[PDB]
């Protein structure tokens, strides 16, 4: 986990990736968890990622 | 609508108990101050759409 309050007084604009392996052996080699996941929330934002591996 | 917006009339927020017994209008007024709407935190899905149907 790791939290950034917006302190600016400006509308502070986030940018992120989500990873999505071609196989299931690379998302052992790089992430460990086979069922990954991120979860990326604000005050009125609420979304969860999961890894497509095909 | 007064104190509250559509979205407190439709779900009936406790703030907009005097809008729940209207049956019928001609039109839909708001006013500047039309706070009382969905009373704990989230997402209303669709919103902009149900005003529309409204």
């Amino acid at each position: 986990k790791n939290s950034y309050v917006n302190k600016k007084g400006k509308e502070v604009l986030v940018l992120w990736g989500i990873h999505h392996p071609p196989n299931s052996k690379e998302q052992q080699n790089l992430y460990q968890n086979e069922n990954a996941y991120v979860s990326v929330v604000t005050s009125n934002y609420n979304r969860r990622f999961t890894p497509e591996i095909a | 609508l007064g104190k509250c917006n559509i979205a407190g009339w439709l779900l009936g927020n406790p703030e907009c108990d005097p809008l729940l017994p209207v049956r019928s209008w001609s039109y839909i007024v708001e006013t500047p101050n039309s706070e009382n709407g969905i009373c704990y935190p989230g997402d209303f899905i669709d919103y902009e759409e149900l005003r529309e149907q409204l």
